[PDB]
């Protein structure tokens, strides 16, 4: 695409600008025309990847919420409908402009553990906004494609990473709200965050202080929605 | 509070 | 454009929802649409025009003065001119975009004093956001655009509207704000808040419990400027 | 601070 005619460093090192200028957008094709070049990504690329797709799908998302809210009430002319029908679109646009990212090729070319559960949690995460605002003939298929990458990344990141992991426990943390809010399995979720926090508690022991605060930052959110759901 | 992912 | 097919009033109302939704870059298209309608505009729909393009060349602005910051400290590869070229080339477009409505055909269908100014101080604003990046053979014309457009309004507000008037305090604000920081007059500019902060001030007595706080809201961004400022 | 407009 428009990407293809720059180097791949520097639209590494553009996304790096964009981020601190918060133009999440440019971070996206800049990160989008830097997968494209066909090169495995190295684990901070995989982060400035992650964040800027995280942040663009982050404002949509919040703007369907609203919108939704607001077309809700109407219901108890078109132009509600209409312009969250737009929103939408631009938000599946952009969920499926990742999954087409990790499926050609990020996912099977990537062969170390660190890297393939993170693009499986990425897949699940991005079925799972899809499923946010799924309703029909196919949401149940967009729900299972959501576990089915959830569950897979959840068996590497058990065989192949300590409880500690930051990415493990963020997989724990998104698996978690997955079974809440989506799947309707509110207990199953309690349990796997409980089981994700107090493994990760038993291991703190082996780790550095900087590993501890990056560990124990994201506990915390598993004890946050903990205390929001019991 | 809204859930955290 | 791509506004032409709906109806002024859906463009009005779908702008008030992205408002809503801080979808401000839709906010500005549509309100762009309806500009292009060719009616003029209510004192409403004045303020969705305003606030829209506002907060997108807000955050395009915000940006520029981020990798600007980032380029000249570099200049104590192009990557960095670059990417501060592009938001730039991007911000003078969206300042190019308002100063062609205004000028096709919002400020001659303008004959109300109230619409007329606020057009003129709106002028004055892009051609001032134009300034802030401005570095070659007609930046000069450029700031005098700027200063021509504040000029008249001040004229036509201090004639026809009273000293408390919010637009025309806003002018007044951003009219000194030019001086300080653009024209290199911080004495007119400071003069000018202080002139301006009085007047209002004498003339409170005058109005109602919520004119006087529509007016005290804009008396302090007036004081907090003159203490920054002395 | 940042001046107001
Ligand atoms: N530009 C950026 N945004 C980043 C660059 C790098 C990076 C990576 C490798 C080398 C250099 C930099 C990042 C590393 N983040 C993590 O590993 C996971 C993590 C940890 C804690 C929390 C809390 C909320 N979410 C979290 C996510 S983030
Ligand atoms: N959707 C929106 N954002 C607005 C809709 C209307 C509106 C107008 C007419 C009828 C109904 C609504 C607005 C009215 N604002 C003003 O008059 C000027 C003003 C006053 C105080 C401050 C403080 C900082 N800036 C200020 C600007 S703003
Ligand atoms: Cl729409
Ligand atoms: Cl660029
Ligand atoms: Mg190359
Ligand atoms: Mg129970
Ligand atoms: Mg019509
Ligand atoms: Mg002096």
């Amino acid at each position: 695409g428009a990407m293809g005619s720059m180097e791949r460093a520097s639209l590494i090192q553009k996304a790096k600008l964009a981020e601190q200028a918060e133009r999440y957008e440019d971070m996206a094709a800049f990160m989008k025309g830097a997968v494209e070049k066909g090169e495995e990504l190295s684990c901070e690329e995989r982060n400035l990847l992650s964040v800027a797709y995280k942040n663009v799908v982050g404002g949509q998302r919040a703007a369907w919420r609203v919108l939704s809210s607001i077309e809700q009430k109407s219901n108890e002319g078109p132009e509600v409908r209409e312009y969250r029908e737009k929103v939408e679109t631009e938000l599946q646009g952009v969920c499926d402009t990742v999954l087409g990212l990790l499926d050609s090729h990020l996912i099977k070319e990537a062969g170390d553990a660190e890297s393939r559960v993170f693009y499986l949690k990425m897949k699940g995460d991005y079925y799972r906004y899809l499923a946010e605002v799924a309703t029909g003939d196919d949401k149940k298929r967009i729900i299972d494609s959501a576990r089915s990458a959830y569950q897979e990344a959840m068996d590497i990141s058990k065989k192949e990473m300590p409880p500690t992991n930051p990415i493990r426990l963020g997989l724990a943390l998104n698996f978690s709200v997955f079974h809440y809010e989506i799947a309707n399995s509110p207990e199953e979720a309690i349990s796997l965050a409980k089981t994700t926090f107090d493994e990760a508690m038993a291991d703190l022991h082996t780790l550095s202080e900087d590993s501890y605060k990056d560990s124990t930052l994201i506990m915390q959110l598993l004890r946050d929605n903990l205390t929001l759901w019991t | 509070r809204r859930r955290q992912t």
